[PDB]
DNA sequence: GCTCCCAGCTCCCTGCTGGCTCCGAGTGGGTTCCGCCGCTCTCAA
DNA sequence: TTGAGAGCGGCCCGGAGCCAGCAGGGAGCTGGGAGC
RNA sequence: UAACCGGAGAGGGAACCCACU
């Protein structure tokens, strides 16, 4: 992983990530969450 | 009868022969003192300004052992140990050389032969 | 994608999450010496 | 003016936060190391 | 006979369950007084 | 008046450090 300009929602897979899925901890150093929505909502970057 | 030679130059002995840093069981910090590598010239060399940072080697904190800013012209950038610690041994630089240490009364003296007053006056 | 779906089915047979602890293997009864030859030996035997 | 729905009480119980064990990839090679103190008799001066 | 020596004899961090301490519902207990 | 004999297993260990993969 060698990041970007952008946070990215700190994706950091690698080695720690192929741990905490080896063994899953009850808090994940990044927790991260992809969100869709329905429609026009996501159509609309003022209604996003 | 009351000195004891054996009670001081025994464990004095005992202790930089064996490079454990107590008196006869203490833990203590072991690889203060090793043998030298007679191998080479630059390898005597470099185990004679060897330098050791006694941070937790076999662990995974990394800035302790990572490389500085302030090293320019105090360790050579490239020349470590290859194993299990990595950064953790230096070895030392050219023009580095070590303060001797010095006695800062003379040094008072001359703040206060000049003009610089004490905190409680 | 075998042996992909072969560890996460593996992981997930026991009707429940399996991190591969000795947290969790202690608590399978999979064998007293498959838990000796784990981690931890004295104390798995000791309560086998 | 005593039961009984109710209020306060009162224990009752499930539900949240701390000290604490246990883990942390493969061989060669060299060096250091494993009592001390007490105590009584033997030969020397 | 006494003094010291030889030898015998004794005295740098990780996770994760996990118990214990405390805090909020909860029905019993018996008063309060409404009711008869 | 006396006649061919054959024999090889090992001895510590424990710690630290260094080096290499």
């Amino acid at each position: 992983f060698h990041y970007a300009g952008v946070s990215a929602k700190n994706v950091t897979l690698g080695v720690p990530r192929l741990k905490e899925l080896i063994n899953i901890s009850k808090k994940p150093k990044t927790p991260s969450l992809t969100v869709f929505l329905l429609g026009q909502s996501a159509r609309d970057a003022e209604r996003a | 009868l009351a000195i004891k030679t054996r009670i001081i130059s025994d464990g004095l002995k005992y202790s930089l022969a064996t490079g454990n840093w107590g008196d006869q069981k203490k833990q203590a910090r072991a690889g203060v003192s090793q043998v030298l590598n007679r191998l080479t010239f630059a390898s005597t060399l470099s185990h004679l300004r060897r330098l050791n940072s006694p941070i937790g080697r076999d662990g995974k904190l990394a800035k302790p052992r990572q490389l500085h800013n302030t090293l320019w012209g105090m360790v050579c950038p490239a020349e470590t140990p290859e194993g299990h610690a990595v950064g953790l041994v230096k070895n030392l630089a050219l023009m580095a050389y070590i303060s001797v240490g010095s006695q800062p009364s003379p040094i008072l003296e001359f703040l206060e032969e000049w003009s610089m007053e004490n905190l409680e006056e | 994608y075998r042996h992909l779906a072969l560890l996460c089915d593996t992981m997930t047979c026991r009707g429940h999450l399996m991190a591969i602890t000795r947290h969790g293997v202690n608590r399978q009864d999979t064998g007293p010496l498959m838990k000796c030859s784990f981690e931890e030996t004295v104390d798995v035997l000791m309560e086998a």
